[PDB]
RNA sequence: AGGGAAUCUGAACGAGAUUCCCACUGUCCCUAUCUA
RNA sequence: GAAUGUUACCGCAAUAGUAAUUGAACUUAGUACGAGAGGAACAGUUCAUUCGGAUAAUUGGUUUUUGCGGCUGUCUGAUCA
């Protein structure tokens, strides 16, 4: 059983498979640009703490938003 | 005041049973024998409860606790909670734990003063045994036995630990509790020294197959005569 | 194997192991045909009698030779100690017998099998059988003086006692009826006859006690004066990693001269001269002195009416062998009484309530009246726990009066506004 | 006795009906009927699937955020049983199901405005 | 195992049978005829609801 | 051997000739039974397990010291749908099995992942060494 | 098989009698030993046991019963029988004067063509000071060892589409053979309640006609099911009643509902009378006739002896799957409807 | 814009054969239901 | 299934078959008995194994209710069907 920040998996498909829960935490500023998007909203929320409940197409919902945060970046 | 027992024809009785400073807990067997070898020994003084977890007998290894508080785990049901809040004085605390484990009496090793865990446990447990229990809180390991009850008798007078233990461990973790620690055995050479035997400030109960040169070296540690 | 031997399977008087090999061939195997069957059932009927009854002698006589401790392979206490109760040579001349009678009735069963196949008629077959099982029983009827001998042997190795030649022991020495009956009658449970004459004691009785929380064993001899029974002690002082404990007998009884035992001392000296002797007493006092001259030993005094001294004997034997932040606790503990199990007045336990109210099994117990609570009227719990598809302990709280009434007040706040038209 | 929800649904889950999944992590997943079930193993979002309550609550077809539903909390600290303490409770339950009821029955209506 | 017609267990069962075991069934068919008694006054009640 | 108290009946999900996990930090990872302890007699029906049934299992994938030795295994995960007498039927997401001695003493020191409840509850040293129950 | 069970045949009736009777004691109060109702009906319960020596002492079980409904069974006969060396003989039997519609029902196979004229004459042979019929009852208490009771079945207030009720007969355990007879004469045109026969925590033997599963195919081929069954030992655990909502309330669950499930039970309608919770399962299908009778002897082990405290009765949907008790509880969690508003 | 690896046979082979490793399945444990 | 007036209900029981099985768990016990190592049994109660008779409350299975839904193709000139 991992946990992990989200800000560590955005810097690295591989990493999602061993995972289990990425975390949310306030306390840093990149996650207050991260908040402020039109993503990581509407069921996105939900879809970091359950990793194996999600499905393919929940799978893709992340894999789009890794690509906007990594251009953030 | 080192008593010799068993429940059911069983060695090991902190898995059927906790006993505290201010309270023990016990398991309904069909034999009351076991109820009865703690009101011997301790009368109507501390409050025995008969009580199950989870309609589980295997009481003692499934909960944490001392003479502030109690923990039990997720599965615990509230009719079991609201039992065990009935029996208890008011002196205790109850509160039941959400966690990824459920065997507390294996991931909770503590007296009155200090704690040690399990070094997997979450956040929000590490900060609620600090405030029910109100005690030192320590992710140590005993000799890469990552499970820290079943393989450690602790009280507030003293200690036991599993033979297994390094001379380099013992200085290092009797420095954590500051309590003499020695590596012992239970139940004729039995490892598992936490579920072989409950313990408090003033009574030892451990089962019918530890001998006496053993018996002799818990009475010791735990100096009660 | 290990000290001792109760677990033997018996041995049959060669009579009746006789009538328990071949009547077992009578009921487990097949024993109608006809003559006019095919010549191959024929032969497979007799061939599977012949065979089953080999097997069945060689079964038996392997339970005794498996059984039976190999003398030689044992330990030397134990080789020496079934040497002199029992007549060693003969021992394994018994058991060589067996041996050799196995052996013999496995040649029977593999010659008349092959012979068997060569059968013409129901007649020659039968009387080739019955010559098979027949000197099979020859060969055991040979073996009715052996096995008289070992289910004698069996017996009496059965009831012999188990000593460690690896735990802590010390022999208790002396002559025949000294006192020394009495001095193992009071360190243990083990009963000893103190009868007055000299060979009351025939073999070596065995007394375990504990002292310095370690397993001791004292062991009792008969006595020296050579015989079985007294040679018997000899070799328990010579092959125990031990110390001996001659005892004197100071005083008109025992019905022996001091000097003999003096004489004795000195004589069998040699062979207990590695084992730190301790010498008890329960011109003539300079002779103990005497006794004083060998490098190792100790006199003590004592007498075995009085409890004390008896002990003290223990104490020094036993320490010549291993040479060889504030806790809680309520004050309504520490004014507590201690459990004494044989006292009219106390309390009574669960233990006693479910005797008194019948039964282990039968008695349920009421874990009510047994709680704490503000009005014992409501100590016979109802709690409903649920009401309505929604369970009550997930609404339960107190001030939910109070929790409600602010919730009225939200009613009020939404009543006049116009939300229900 | 516990009635529970469903890991799928949030339906009422009565002892003896449907089925508790334990993952290697362990933790329970009650289900009140095999069709909630079989979804969950099929690895469905429920918040997408539009028979479920997790869509509802997220889209707002029901209420989220009240006053009475604050208070079917899971319950920690325990009462030590007074007659008067359950049998304010009896009426208190009774109480806050009709005010719910009527609130729910509220917010269809601000919700169905606007079609007339 | 002791079968189910096993004399001792039998002998054993009638030693239950003499104790608690019957008195228990001899109180609650009092109980059972009781209410019966009670089956009787009532249905002369509604005998007397027609007869009023 | 070993088991405390009386045992019920709970569905058979492990036959002679499955391959469960190994639970323990013992070395093996890895289980195939052979035989089961204590089980009933059928013709042409083959020995089958449950949890908290001591088993006789040899190792496939693992140490060679808990190899060339034939050893009991007490099942401590089943996922096959038993029932528990509080109302609801489950089942976990793997076979697992935990190795021990005839006593019914533990070799390794922690059980990894969810111990069943039955399996804890009968076998006191498996609750020792146990993370997690149900 | 089981070689008991032969031949392997369809029964005489759906109605099967009762093969043999409870014992008898000369000291007892007079109270009948078999009841009869209609089996219709399964559900679950959970408990909390107080069966001491178990794993199971002061934790709770989940638990299959059944539901027979049972009207309020009444009275219209009593059969006298004399002890022969040839068995028992009916020597007279004694009716009740004026018989409902349903059991002049019971003696015609076609009843709507029929004058309906049954029990004329017998009801004209009654209509004087007694005369002969008090000279019957006398011919039945001076002789006859045994008595036995026939009563019927209260087919109208079970939702069953049949009309035609079931006659019986009944034997009394009540000693002296006079107050036997004289229960009877005190309960002509009279019927008699459940819990009058029944409580909590008594041993019952229900017998029933086992489900017909037609034609099958020394391991023979044949016919499968309709067979007459006796089954032993299943524990009564609620006995209820008609006119008493909350019914499906307990001690605990205490919510006012019928323990008849939303919709009702399948096949079958609700209940509306009084009924028996057995525990297990009872022989034969819903809408079956079955005849209760109670343990032949003294039937006391902890099995026997223990008291049952209900917790919870499921009165969830049989008929496809369950979510709610009540229909209040499907609208309360569905929210507001379209057609409600 | 079904695998893979060896070996016996005439380095890949050829629907050659055998053995093992991995995956799969009602062949079975243990049958159950539906349609033609 | 004709027949013994018809017809209906309630019955009796000659005769024939028949069924239960084994294991251990708690007290009784760490007592009897035992140098020790060990270590019982009856009465009380609790489960399980095999076998049989059943039954479908729930779980799992199952679907020409082909019940509803989704996909691929195909026709009404296109939507919907």
């Amino acid at each position: 059983y991992h946990e992990t920040s989200i800000l560590d998996f955005v810097r690295t498909i591989s990493m999602l498979g061993e995972m289990n829960k990425f975390t949310i935490d306030e306390n840093d500023h990149e996650w207050k640009i991260l908040k402020k998007l039109k993503q990581t909203t509407d069921e996105f929320r939900s879809c970091i703490e359950d990793l194996k409940v999600l499905g393919k197409k929940d799978f893709k919902m992340i894999l789009r938003w890794r690509k906007i945060a990594r251009e953030i970046l | 005041m080192a008593t010799r027992t068993q429940f059911e024809n069983s060695n090991e009785i902190g898995v059927f049973s906790k006993l505290t400073n201010t309270y023990c807990l016990v398991a309904v067997g069909g034999s009351e024998n076991f109820y009865s070898a703690f009101e011997a020994e301790l009368g109507d003084a501390i409050p025995i409860v008969h009580t199950t977890i989870a309609g589980t007998r295997i009481i003692g290894r499934m909960t944490a606790g001392n003479r502030r508080g109690l923990l039990v785990p997720t599965q615990t049901t509230d009719q079991e909670l609201q039992h065990l809040r009935n029996s208890l004085p008011d002196s205790v605390k109850i509160q039941r734990v959400e966690e990824r484990l459920s065997a507390l009496g294996n991931v909770i090793c503590c007296n009155d003063y200090v704690a040690l865990v399990h070094p997997d446990i979450d956040r929000e447990t590490e900060e609620l045994i600090s405030d029910v229990l109100g005690v030192e809180v320590f992710r140590q390991t005993i000799s890469g036995n990552i499970l820290v009850g079943s393989y450690c008798s602790l009280s507030n007078q003293g200690g036991l630990v599993h033979p297994q233990t390094s001379v380099q461990d013992q200085e290092e973790l009797s420095s954590l509790l500051q309590v003499p620690l020695v590596a012992g055995t239970v139940n004729r050479g039995s490892s598992v020294v936490g579920a072989g035997m409950v313990v408090n400030d003033y009574l030892a109960v451990t089962g019918l197959d530890t001998t006496a040169p053993e018996l002799s070296v818990i009475e010791s540690i735990f100096r009660l005569q | 194997m290990q000290l001792s031997w109760k677990d033997i399977p018996t041995v049959a008087p060669a009579n009746d192991l006789l009538d328990i090999v071949l009547n077992r061939t009578q009921r487990k195997t097949p024993t109608v045909i006809r003559p006019g069957f095919k010549i191959t059932r024929i032969r497979a009927f007799y061939m599977r009698k012949v065979k089953y009854t080999g097997e069945g002698f060689v079964e038996k006589f392997e339970d005794i030779l498996k059984g039976f401790p190999n003398i030689n392979d044992v330990h030397p206490f134990h080789r020496d100690l079934m040497d002199t109760l029992y007549e060693k040579n003969h021992y394994k001349i018994s058991l060589a017998a067996i041996s050799r009678a196995k052996s013999l009735v496995e040649q029977v069963a593999r010659d008349y099998v092959r012979l068997l196949k060569f059968g013409q008629s129901l007649f020659q077959c039968k009387q080739l059988k019955r010559a098979a099982l027949g000197r099979m029983a020859t060969i055991v009827k040979k073996l009715r003086d052996p096995l008289a001998y070992l289910e004698q042997v069996r017996q009496h190795i059965g009831r012999l006692p188990s000593i460690d030649p690896n735990t802590r022991t010390l022999l208790i020495c002396g002559y025949p009826n000294v006192g020394k009956s009495s001095f193992l009658r009071c360190i243990t449970k083990s009963d000893v006859d103190v009868q007055p004459y000299a060979f009351t004691t025939k073999s070596l009785y065995v007394g375990h006690f504990d002292y310095k929380y370690l397993r001791f064993q004292a062991i009792d001899t008969p006595g020296i004066l050579m015989n079985n029974i007294e040679m018997q002690s000899i070799y328990a002082i010579a092959h125990l990693r031990s110390c001996v404990l001659y005892f004197m007998d100071l005083s008109e009884q025992c019905g022996f001269t001091i000097e003999a035992q003096v004489k004795l001392f000195h004589s069998i000296k040699p062979l207990f001269a590695n084992k730190s002797v301790m010498v008890v007493i329960n011109e003539r006092a300079q002779l103990l002195e005497s006794v004083k001259e060998v490098p190792g030993v100790e006199i003590m005094t004592s007498s075995c009416q009085l409890e004390e001294n008896v002990m003290e004997v223990r104490n020094k034997a036993c320490e010549k062998l291993l040479a060889s932040r504030t806790p809680f606790i309520p004050e309504s503990v520490k004014n507590l009484k201690k459990y004494d199990p044989e006292d009219p007045n106390r309390r009574k336990l669960a233990r006693d309530i479910e005797a008194e109210n019948g039964g282990a099994g039968v008695f349920n117990v009421n874990l009510k009246d047994k709680y704490l609570l503000e009005d014992d009227e409501w100590k016979n719990d109802i709690m409903p726990e649920i009401l309505d598809g929604k369970n009550v302990y997930d609404f339960l709280d107190p001030e939910i009066a109070a929790k409600l009434q602010a919730l009225e007040e939200e009613e009020e706040k939404l009543e006049n506004e116009g939300f229900y038209n | 006795m516990r009635i529970y929800q469903c890991h799928f649904c949030s339906s009422p889950c009565y002892p003896g009906h449907g089925i508790m999944f334990v993952r290697n992590d362990a933790k329970e997943f009650r289900f009140c009927r095999s069709k909630c079930h079989k979804a969950f193993k099929q690895r469905r979002n429920p918040r997408k699937l539009k028979w479920t309550k997790a869509f509802r609550k997220a889209a707002g077809k029901e209420l989220a955020v009240d006053s009475t539903l604050t208070f079917a909390q899971r319950r920690n600290v325990p009462v030590r049983y007074n007659r008067e303490l359950v049998a304010t409770t009896l009426k208190a339950m009774a109480r806050i199901e009709e005010i719910r009821q009527k609130r729910e029955r509220a917010f269809y209506k601000n919700r169905m405005r606007g079609n007339k | 195992a002791k079968s189910l017609r096993a004399s001792s267990h039998l002998n054993a069962k009638s030693v239950k049978r003499r104790g608690v075991f019957q008195k228990a069934v001899d109180a609650r068919e009092q109980r059972i005829s009781d209410k019966l008694k009670e089956d009787l006054l009532k249905q002369k009640l509604e005998d007397l609801k027609k007869k009023e | 051997n070993g088991a405390q108290g009386t045992k019920f009946r709970i569905s058979l999900g492990l036959p002679v000739g499955a391959i469960m996990n190994c639970a323990d930090n013992s070395g093996a990872r890895n289980l195939y039974i052979i035989a089961v302890k204590g089980s009933g007699s059928r013709l042409n029906r083959l020995p089958a397990a449950s949890l908290g049934d001591m088993v006789m299992a040899t190792v496939k994938k693992g140490k060679p010291e808990l190899r060339k030795k034939v050893m009991p295994a007490i099942v401590v995960r089943q996922a096959k749908s038993w029932r528990r007498r509080d109302g609801v039927f489950l089942y976990f997401e793997d076979n697992a099995g935990v190795i021990a001695n005839p006593k019914g003493e533990m070799k390794g020191s922690a059980i990894t992942g969810p111990v069943g409840k039955e399996c804890a509850d009968l076998w006191p040293r498996v609750a020792s060494n146990s993370g997690v129950v149900v | 098989g089981h070689l008991g069970f032969l031949p392997r045949k369809r029964a005489a009736s759906i109605r099967a009698r009762v093969k043999a009777f409870p014992k008898d004691d000369r000291s007892k109060p007079v109270a009948l030993t078999s009841f009869l109702g209609y089996k219709a009906g399964m559900t679950t319960i959970v408990r909390d046991l107080d069966r001491p020596g178990s794993k199971f002492h002061k934790r709770e079980v989940v638990e299959a019963v059944t539901v027979v409904d049972t009207p309020p069974v009444v009275v219209v006969g009593v059969v006298g029988y004399v002890e022969t060396p040839r068995g028992l003989r009916s020597l007279t039997t004694v009716w009740a004067e004026h018989l409902s519609d349903e059991v002049k029902r019971r003696f015609y196979k076609n009843w709507y063509k029929s004058k309906k004229k049954a029990f004329t004459k017998y009801s004209a042979k009654y209509a004087q000071d007694g005369a002969g019929i008090e000279r019957e009852l006398a011919r039945i208490k001076k002789y006859a060892s045994v008595v036995r009771v026939l009563v019927h079945t209260q087919i109208r207030k079970t939702p069953l589409a049949q009309k035609k009720a079931h006659l019986a007969e009944i034997q009394l355990n009540g000693g002296s053979i006079s107050e036997k007879v004289d229960w009877a004469r005190e309960h002509f045109e009279k019927t008699v309640a459940v819990d009058s026969v029944f409580e909590q925590n008594e041993m019952i033997d229900a017998i029933a006609v086992t489900k017909g599963h037609g034609f099958e195919g020394v391991a023979r081929a044949g016919q499968r099911g309709y067979h007459s069954r006796t089954s032993i030992n299943h524990k009564i655990y609620r006995v209820g009643k008609g006119d008493d909502e909350a019914n499906g309330a307990t001690s605990f669950d205490r919510t006012k509902k019928t323990i008849t499930p939303m919709g009702g039970f399948v096949h079958y309608g609700e209940i509306k009378n009084d009924f028996i919770m057995v525990k297990g399962c009872i022989p034969g299908n819903r809408k079956r006739i079955v005849t209760l009778r109670k343990s032949l002897y003294t039937n006391t082990s902890r099995k026997a002896l223990e008291e049952v405290s209900l917790k919870w009765i499921d009165t969830a949907s049989k008929f496809g799957k369950g979510r709610f008790q009540t229909p209040a509880e499907k609208h309360a969690f569905m929210g507001t409807l379209k057609k409600d508003l």
